[PDB]
C-alpha cells in the first residue's frame, strides 16, 4: 500500500522516463567509441551487481534497491560514463533511494564502510585499491543526481504487479519464487527504460510458466494487452541468459573497466 | 576533482540560479520551520505573476525535503498546490521550491472574521471552502498520500487571478509513519497513543476546521513530548461528551486507555454533547451541516466517514451550491500578507 500506487498513467515515470530506443542508443554512440555493444553491457550487469551487494550489506529491500538501479540506469542513459565515476554513483543512488522510499538516511559512516567493505570483499577482481571517495563527494554527486532526473523520485517496478497476476492465477507456491527472480534479473537489462513495469511483468511471469511447464495460454489469451511488445520483452530476457552463459564477470571486467572513458581534469 | 570538466562547467553555464530568475529582495512573506517563503516576481520572463518561492532549511536533500519534492512532482490536482520548478543551489546547498502564490489561507481569513467589530463567514463560502478541502484530500487519500498536519494555515486561497477563490492544500513534510504546543487538531487516537498516521486522523482535521468556519473559533481550543495530553482531551470530551463503550469498542486497544481511566471520569461530560457545543454559537443541530460535522468528528476512527462519501453528503445538495471560486465574484475585503525582514 505505497504512495503513488496507481498513478503511473499520469507519473513522472511514463510521462518523461519511458524512453525512446532510437535516442537511447543515439546518445549511448558517445560511450561506444572506446567500448563495443558488447563490452557496455557487460558494464550494465556488472554495475547492477555493485548497486545490488551495496544494498544487501545495508540490509535493503529489494524494492529500494531496483530504484538506486534505475536512477543509476537513467542517469548514464542521458550522459557519458566519463561524466562522473560510476563508482561513485552507486552509492549516491543507493543512498538518495533509500531517503525516498522512508527507509532512514542510512549513515555516512555506515554508507561509506558499505561501499568500501563490498568492493573489497566481493569485487577485488575490479577494484584492486580502496574505495577513494569520502562522504562529501556523495553529497556532491547526490545533486547532480537529483537535477539530471528532473527531480523524479517516484518509480514504479514489476513486483506489485507480478503479484497481483500470480494471485490472479492462483499459483503463488510454483511461479511466484521464479517470476520474482526473472524480474531481479530484467535489471541487467535497458528493460525499465523501454517498457512499464506491468509488461515486464507479464514477460517475467511468461518465461516462469515456460521454465515450469506450466501451461496458461487461456489466461494470457484473455488479457487485453499488445502481446507482440511482451514477446519483444521476452526475447530480451531470453537473450539476457545466453549473454550470461558466455560473460565470466571476474574475467573480464578488470580489462573493460580500464577501456571506459578518463573524466577530463581541470587545466 | 575527480568528474568531467568539460560536464561540470557545462551544467555551470547552464543551470538556472534562482538569484538571477527571480526578484525576492525584500519581499519575505513567511519564516518557520518549512525555512523562507518570499513573494517572488519573474525578472527577465514577461511573466506578470506572483509566485511563492521557499527556500527550504538546512543543506541538502533532507528526509523531510527528499519526500516533499518527491511526491508534489507526481502529485497534480487542483485543490492540492501544484510545484512549478524546483531549483537547487550547488554552492549553498540549499533548495528552493516555486509555487503559484496563495494571497490568503483560512488561518489569516477566520483571524479576520473573529476581531470582528466587537461580520461571521458567511455560509456558501464555508461549503464552497469544505467542499474543496475534501476534494483535494480524496485525491491524496486515493494515491495512499497523507497530510498527518491539516491545519487552517495550510489550506490556502488564492488571490485576484485566473485561480481566483481556489482552495490549494499546502504543506507535504513529514520516522516510520510514527509520531512518537497546539493539537488543537489532532485526533483523539493520536492521543490516546496510536502509532501510525490514517486518512481517518486528516478527516478529523477537516472536522475542525469546518467547526471552525462555522463558528470562528477553534472547537477544541486548549492552553498550553509524549503523545498523551489530558486537557487536550478534556477540552474534546466537554465539547463532545465521553464516549461510551458503544461508541468505540476498541478504544480499550489504545496504549494510553489505562492512563485514560486513571485520569478522567465519564459522568463529568454527562451533559456535553456536540449538539449542545454547536447549538451555543448558533448552528442549527438538525441541519445537514451539522449531520456531516458530526459524522467528520466521530471519536471511532473506522465509524469516522471517508472523504469519498463526504462530498457525496446532501449538505452540497442543498441551496446554496458549492461553487469554484469560495469568494462567489464578491469584493474581497480579508488584507493581503504583510512582508518581513531578517
Ligand atoms: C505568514 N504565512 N502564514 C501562512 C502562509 C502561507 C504562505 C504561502 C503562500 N503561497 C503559497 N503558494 C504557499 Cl505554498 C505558502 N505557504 C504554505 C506552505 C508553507 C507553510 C508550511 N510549509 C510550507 O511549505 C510555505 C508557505 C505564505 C506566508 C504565510
Amino acid at each position: 500500500d505505497k504512495a503513488m500506487a496507481g498513478n503511473f498513467w499520469q507519473s513522472s515515470h511514463y510521462l518523461q522516463w519511458i524512453l525512446d530506443k532510437q535516442d537511447l542508443l543515439k546518445e549511448r554512440q558517445k560511450d561506444l567509441k572506446f567500448l563495443s555493444e558488447e563490452e557496455y553491457w557487460k558494464l550494465q550487469i556488472f554495475f547492477t551487481n555493485v548497486i545490488q551487494a551495496l544494498g544487501e550489506h545495508l540490509k535493503l529491500r529489494q524494492q529500494v534497491i531496483a530504484t538506486a538501479t534505475v536512477y543509476f540506469k537513467r542517469f548514464y542513459a542521458r550522459y557519458s560514463l566519463k561524466s562522473i565515476d560510476p563508482v561513485l554513483m552507486a552509492p549516491t543512488c543507493v543512498f538518495l533511494a533509500s531517503k525516498v522510499e522512508e527507509f532512514g538516511v542510512v549513515s555516512n559512516t555506515r554508507l561509506i564502510a558499505a561501499a568500501t567493505s563490498v568492493l573489497k570483499t566481493r569485487f577485488s577482481y575490479a577494484f584492486p585499491k580502496e574505495f577513494p571517495y569520502r562522504m562529501n563527494h556523495i553529497l556532491e554527486c547526490e545533486f547532480y543526481l537529483l537535477e539530471l532526473m528532473d527531480c523524479c523520485l517516484i518509480v514504479y517496478h514489476p513486483y506489485r504487479p507480478l503479484l497481483q497476476y500470480v494471485q490472479d492465477m492462483g499459483q503463488e507456491d510454483m511461479l511466484l519464487p521464479l517470476a520474482w527472480r526473472i524480474v531481479n534479473d530484467t535489471y541487467r537489462t535497458d528493460l525499465c527504460l523501454l517498457y512499464p513495469p506491468f509488461m515486464i511483468a507479464l514477460a517475467c511471469l511468461h518465461v516462469a510458466c515456460v521454465v515450469q511447464q506450466k501451461d496458461a495460454r487461456q489466461w494470457f489469451a484473455e488479457l487485453s494487452v499488445d502481446m507482440e511488445k511482451i514477446l519483444e520483452i521476452i526475447r530480451v530476457i531470453l537473450k539476457l541468459y545466453e549473454q550470461w552463459k558466455n560473460f565470466d564477470e571476474r574475467k573480464e571486467m578488470a580489462t573493460i573497466l580500464s577501456k571506459m572513458p578518463k573524466p577530463k581534469p581541470p587545466p | 576533482d575527480k568528474m568531467d570538466y568539460d560536464f561540470k562547467v557545462k551544467l555551470s553555464s547552464e543551470r538556472e540560479r534562482v538569484e538571477d530568475l527571480f526578484e525576492y529582495e525584500g519581499c519575505k512573506v513567511g519564516r518557520g520551520t518549512y525555512g523562507h517563503v518570499y513573494k517572488a516576481k519573474r525578472k527577465d520572463g514577461k511573466d506578470d505573476k506572483d509566485y511563492a518561492l521557499k527556500q527550504i532549511e538546512g543543506t541538502g536533500i533532507s528526509m523531510s525535503a527528499c519526500r516533499e519534492i518527491a511526491l508534489l512532482r507526481e502529485l497534480k490536482h487542483p485543490n492540492v498546490i501544484s510545484l512549478q520548478k524546483v531549483f537547487l543551489s550547488h554552492a549553498d546547498r540549499k533548495v528552493w521550491l516555486l509555487f503559484d502564490y496563495a494571497e490568503h489561507d483560512l488561518w489569516h481569513i477566520i483571524k479576520f472574521h473573529r476581531a470582528s467589530k466587537a461580520v461571521q463567514l458567511p455560509r456558501g463560502m464555508v461549503k464552497s471552502l469544505l467542499y474543496q478541502i475534501l476534494d483535494g484530500i480524496h485525491y491524496l487519500h486515493a494515491n495512499w498520500v497523507l497530510h498527518r498536519d491539516l491545519k487552517p494555515a495550510n489550506i490556502l486561497v488564492m488571490g485576484e487571478g485566473p485561480e481566483r477563490g481556489r482552495v490549494k492544500i499546502a504543506d507535504m513534510g513529514f520516522l516510520f509513519n510514527s509520531p512518537l504546543v497546539t493539537f488543537w487538531y489532532r485526533a483523539p487516537e493520536l492521543l490516546l497513543g496510536a502509532r501510525h498516521y490514517t486518512k481517518a486522523i486528516d478527516i478529523w482535521a477537516i472536522g475542525c476546521i469546518f467547526a471552525e468556519l462555522l463558528t470562528s473559533e477553534p472547537i477544541f481550543h486548549c492552553r498550553q513530548s509524549n503523545p498523551y495530553h489530558h486537557d487536550q482531551l478534556d477540552r474534546i470530551f466537554n465539547v463532545m461528551g465521553f464516549p461510551a463503550d458503544k461508541d468505540w469498542e476498541d478504544i480499550k486497544k489504545m496504549p494510553e486507555h489505562s492512563t485514560l481511566m486513571k485520569d478522567f471520569r465519564r459522568n463529568t461530560y454527562t451533559n456535553c454533547s456536540l449538539i449542545k457545543y454547536m447549538e451555543k454559537h448558533k448552528v442549527k443541530p438538525d441541519s445537514k451541516a451539522f449531520h456531516l460535522l458530526q459524522k467528520l468528528l466521530t471519536m471511532d476512527p473506522i465509524k469516522r466517514i471517508t472523504s469519498e462519501q463526504a462530498m457525496q453528503d446532501p449538505y452540497f445538495l442543498e441551496d446554496p451550491l458549492p461553487t469554484s471560486d469560495v469568494f462567489a465574484g464578491c469584493q474581497i475585503p480579508y488584507p493581503k500578507r504583510e512582508f518581513l525582514t531578517e
